[PDB]
This record gives C-alpha cells, sequence and structure tokens, in this order.
C-alpha cells in the first residue's frame, strides 16, 4: 500500500545541480503533504521540508511538487552533505517513508 | 528537552523484552496543529516505518510489537519482546521539538 | 419447460486491486462543507473487507444489500468522504429533517449504495481549542443530494439588516466533532454511491465461469 518509488544514486565531483525523483501510485486530490528527508553523514534524519516550506536551513532546496502522484524532485550546488541526502515519504495513508546522493572517485 | 534518548546497546537478550526512552520539553504538538508523537524503526541502511503515538492513547503500524509508557516529556517506548537479531535503531519525532531527532538501541549481541 | 443444464458466468477483464484503502486509511479528511467524491473504476471490487472491518461502528445500505454488492458490477463508484460529529451521523440519511442534510451533506432519497462511518478520537480530536471542522447553519434551499455548499459569507439568515457588514447572520464557525470529550466525537464518514448499469460496468468482484456456447438451456 502506498509504496514510494525512488531512482539510482547521482555521483558528482562539481558543485554542479542536482534533481532527485520520487514516484507513487494513487488518484487526484487537494491535498499536499508529502516530505523530504535527508540522511545527514553522522546524525539520525533531518527534514528539509514538507508543503514548500523550509526549516531552520538557507532555501538552496527546491520543492518540485505536484497533485496526485506527485511528481516530486532538488539543490543548486551541492557543495555540502551528500550522503544520501533524499528520502521521501507521504503523510497521507500510512505514514510510508522510503529512501542515493554521493561526492567521490 | 531536546529529543535524546538513553543509550541502550545490547543489553537485551534474544528472548527478552526492551525498553528505550527519550526527553523532550513539553508534550503536546504536532506538525499539524494535533497531539503528536512519532517511532521510527531500523538496522541496515534501509527505510524505517512511521508510527504514530498520541498522548492519551498506543498505536499499531506496519508492526504490532509496540507499548509505551509515553507518560510526560520523558517518553518511553516499550518493546514487548525482541525477537534476536530483528533489531534495529530507534527515534523519536516532535512536530514542534526539528521534527527529527534523536541518537537511536544498536545489536542484540 | 426444459430445466437449463449450464450457466453462464460472463465477467469484464478487470485485473487491478480496486484501492478502497486509500479513502479509509487516509491521514485527512475533509469537513462537512465538502467531501472528494473519489471516482472509483476499473478494478475488482470487494465489498467484504469494508462489510466485516473492525473498524466501523456503522454500515447502512439503503439500495444494494450489504451482503450482495461483489455480485454486481457498476459503472462507477463514489467516494464521498467527510468528518462529521456524532450526534447528526445517522441525520444525513434520507429522513433529512435534523439541520444537517439540508445544510451540509445531503444522502439522495434513492440512494443506491451504503453510508459506512466510525468513532475516531484519537485522530482528529483536541485537548482543548477549536480545530478544522464546521458547519453550515442556514442555505435557505435545503441543498440538492450531493451538493456542495461552500459559499462563506455574511447572510441575513436572520432577516435582519447585516447589509455586507454584520446578529445571527455570521459565518457557521460551529466547531464541531473534536472537542474534548457524543455530540464533539468525530466519526469519518464514507458514502459510497453506486451506478447502476447506465454504461458498461467497471467495477466488480472475483468472477468467471464460461465457454459462450450460446446453444444450450443455461442459466
Ligand atoms: C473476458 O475475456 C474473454 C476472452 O478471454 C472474452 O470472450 C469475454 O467476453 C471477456 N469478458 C467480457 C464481459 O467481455
Ligand atoms: C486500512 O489499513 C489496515 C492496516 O493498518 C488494513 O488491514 C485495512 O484493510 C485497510 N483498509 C481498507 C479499506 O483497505
Amino acid at each position: 500500500q502506498v509504496q514510494l518509488v525512488q531512482s539510482g544514486s547521482e555521483l558528482k565531483k562539481p558543485g554542479a545541480s542536482v534533481t532527485v525523483s520520487c514516484k507513487a501510485s494513487g488518484y487526484s486530490f487537494p491535498t499536499h503533504a508529502m516530505n523530504w528527508v535527508r540522511q545527514a553523514p553522522g546524525q539520525g534524519l533531518e527534514w528539509m521540508g514538507w508543503i514548500p516550506t523550509y526549516a531552520g536551513f538557507t532555501g538552496r532546496f527546491v520543492f518540485s511538487l505536484d497533485t496526485s502522484v506527485s511528481t516530486a524532485y532538488q539543490i543548486s550546488s551541492l557543495k555540502a552533505d551528500d550522503t544520501a541526502v533524499y528520502y521521501c515519504a507521504r503523510g497521507h495513508v500510512l505514514e510510508w517513508f522510503q529512501g542515493l546522493v554521493t561526492v567521490s572517485s | 528537552v531536546v529529543m535524546t534518548q538513553s543509550p541502550l546497546s545490547l543489553s537485551v537478550t534474544p528472548g527478552q523484552p526492551a525498553s528505550i526512552s527519550c526527553k523532550s520539553s513539553q508534550t503536546l504538538l504536532h506538525s499539524d496543529g494535533q497531539t503528536s508523537f512519532y517511532w521510527y524503526l531500523q538496522k541496515p541502511g534501509q527505510s524505517p516505518q512511521l508510527l504514530i503515538y498520541d498522548i492519551s492513547s498506543r498505536f499499531s503500524g506496519v508492526p504490532d510489537r509496540f507499548s509505551g509508557s509515553g507518560s510526560g516529556t520523558d517518553f518511553t517506548l516499550k518493546i514487548s519482546r525482541v525477537e534476536a537479531e530483528d533489531v534495529g535503531v530507534y527515534y523519536c519525532m516532535q512536530g514542534t521539538q526539528p521534527w527529527t531527532f534523536g541518537q537511536g538501541k544498536v545489536e542484540i549481541k | 419447460r426444459v430445466q437449463p443444464t449450464e450457466s453462464i458466468v460472463r465477467f469484464p477483464n478487470i485485473t487491478n486491486l480496486c484501492p478502497f484503502g486509500e479513502v479509509f486509511n487516509a491521514t485527512r479528511f475533509a469537513s462537512v462543507y465538502a467531501w472528494n467524491r473519489k471516482r472509483i473504476s476499473n478494478c475488482v471490487a470487494d465489498y467484504s473487507v469494508l462489510y466485516n472491518s473492525a473498524s466501523f461502528s456503522t454500515f447502512k445500505c439503503y439500495g444494494v444489500s450489504p451482503t450482495k454488492l461483489n455480485d454486481l458490477c457498476f459503472t462507477n463508484v463514489y467516494a464521498d468522504s467527510f468528518v462529521i460529529r456524532g450526534d447528526e451521523v445517522r441525520q444525513i440519511a434520507p429522513g433529512q429533517t435534523g439541520k444537517i442534510a439540508d445544510y451540509n451533506y445531503k444522502l439522495p432519497d434513492d440512494f443506491t449504495g451504503c453510508v459506512i462511518a466510525w468513532n475516531s478520537n484519537n485522530l482528529d480530536s483536541k485537548v482543548g481549542g477549536n480545530y478544522n471542522y464546521l458547519y453550515r447553519l442556514f442555505r435557505k434551499s435545503n441543498l440538492k443530494p450531493f451538493e456542495r455548499d461552500i459559499s462563506t459569507e455574511i447572510y441575513q439568515a436572520g432577516s435582519t439588516p447585516c447589509n455586507g457588514v454584520e446578529f445571527n447572520c455570521y459565518f457557521p464557525l460551529q466547531s464541531y466533532g473534536f472537542q474534548p470529550t457524543v455530540g464533539y466525537q468525530p466519526y469519518r464518514v464514507v458514502v459510497l454511491s453506486f451506478e447502476l448499469l447506465h454504461a458498461p460496468a467497471t467495477v466488480c468482484g472475483p468472477k468467471k465461469s464460461t465457454n459462450l456456447v450460446k446453444n444450450k438451456c443455461v442459466n
């Protein structure tokens, strides 16, 4: 039930922007309460945002969100914190959570 | 005060119950403006599911083995039994206290 | 007459799961002002699960019996989902006299379906203060079946001269179904409306058995 689907990992050396994605089954609606976290490098999960607002950090992040199966995706530089930092969650049905990013080689 | 938790590591026998407590500064808030308390659980770099606990009531989610003395700012989860290696790290979440915050038991032995 | 010796069970070739749980396991429900009327189509509906759920306090059918349903193919099924207060749970019914059906959700008197509701006071409830669910006090038409009246304005309901600016003409900001406590309990009502073969059908249970012979006395 309402399983979330992610993509493969994104590997980049330069401080280029990156985009990630999340897909799921469903019907259209006015409700928009999907969100994102990061696994911070030596911390637990941390939330960046939910509805298109930001937690206590610089808004270098993008809330590319839509209705139905929200075409959820996003950062401008990736100059910090690359440790699989985009987990998708859907607080609509069963509070399902699932999740990616790296700077290496 | 800061969603800090008891450093339980390996002190659980494979056939025994276990419990983990954490501390908040207050008790009646959530992200949607209602009362809530949340828990997550995993050992490996996999995806934990989110379990909802109220300020006056018990839950079930994907897993069934939950109880817990969420009695005050000191909120305790009761693990009815740890089935040997079926272990994971536990985190507390509060809508108004970083949403997810904590230190994470570790293993069975 | 000649007794049939065989039978034909001919159902549409439907392979989908029929996600009623995306209506029933929702974290958010609409207030009595509006409902989503989610459309369910093209699925192998099984109403056994909803009927026998231990989570429901009521399951009232007006049209198709609760013991049937799986045997009928409908063109569409619609789910009208909203939060209602305990004292009004039965008042959306054809006995539309209690001042909810006529300002808020109105069930048709010829409704073909079933109404589902349950006590849910660990969700949508508060320790105190107001909450997210309001109500409608007047309409002056007493509504049409399935009408969603969401127009909020100062209105001279009391025939008192509230000429734009406000008295008994104010907004129906009732704060229902949560008041830390019947008459303050939320019930998450889901109404399932059914379309009784007005097009090729798309919603029904897991049955099939035929060779389509058409040359035998059959059922
Ligand atoms: C189901 O599929 C068979 C062919 O496999 C077809 O003959 C039948 O008509 C289909 N069901 C309906 C109601 O059309
Ligand atoms: C709602 O979720 C529960 C699992 O918590 C499941 O057993 C139940 O069948 C779901 N309800 C519906 C209508 O599918």
